[PDB]
């Protein structure tokens, strides 16, 4: 009864991080060392938890949330960073437990002319809370004159699109990114890793 | 007070893009959220 990871990490399309993709993972065992040791991955930090011993840990519950992101701003996906994405888009608490796994996908999410199917936001009247998703589309009142709902002076669509093209640098190019939540809370704990 | 500064910084970038240097109309936006969180 093995849990459906592929459908995570081998899936077609991603999200954009501003509206990031949640699974659920509930009653299944694990193989992680083959995420360890399928080796594809150019980050896969881990917190609260060591990525060798979990194989040997259970967990009541798993979410796995994934999206887009450029490389410059994987750093920001781990517990306890600001910038555009941990503050607008994708928000970790201090308390995370879990692992951070992102791999490069110039190959897949770039476009010759840009790619555009994935936005970001910039604009948001404070930082999200952890977890929090904000897929709102309100047009952003950034002076004291009203925006009445249309684009304008100080009134900006807060999606920003990437421009994912092929010859970005590296730090440019769109990193798709999964971060597994591992639920150690007051049950029996369902999702268990290759041993017991 | 940046009202203006704000509102031409932003045209930077949707100009940027437009013409192209998508890296750099990134590396705006960047800026842009550096200089809103910048009291
Ligand atoms: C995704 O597919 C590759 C080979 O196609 C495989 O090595 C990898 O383990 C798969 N992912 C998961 C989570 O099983």
């Amino acid at each position: 009864n093995l849990c459906p990871f592929g459908e995570v990490f081998n899936a077609t399309r991603f999200a954009s991080v501003y509206a990031w993709n949640r699974k659920r993972i509930s009653n299944c065992v694990a193989d992680y060392s083959v995420l360890y040791n399928s080796a594809s991955f150019s980050t896969f930090k881990c917190y609260g938890v060591s990525p060798t011993k979990l194989n040997d840990l259970c967990f009541t519950n798993v979410y796995a949330d994934s999206f887009v992101i450029r490389g410059d701003e994987v750093r920001q996906i781990a517990p306890g960073q600001t910038g555009k994405i941990a503050d607008y888009n994708y928000k970790l608490p201090d308390d995370f437990t879990g692992c951070v796994i992102a791999w490069n996908s110039n190959n897949l999410d770039s476009k010759v002319g840009g790619n555009y199917n994935y936005l970001y936001r910039l604009f948001r009247k404070s930082n999200l809370k952890p977890f929090e998703r904000d897929i709102s589309t309100e047009i952003y009142q950034a002076g004291s004159t009203p925006c009445n709902g249309v684009e304008g002076f100080n009134c900006y669509f807060p999606l920003q699109s990437y421009g994912f093209q092929p010859t970005y640098g590296v730090g440019y190019q769109p990193y798709r990114v999964v971060v597994l939540s591992f639920e150690l809370l007051h049950a029996p704990a369902t999702v268990c890793g290759s041993n017991s | 007070d940046k009202e203006w500064i704000l509102q031409k910084i932003y045209e930077i970038m949707r100009r940027l893009d437009e013409e192209g240097h998508g890296e750099a109309s990134l590396r705006v936006s960047d800026l842009i959220y550096e200089f809103m969180k910048k009291d």
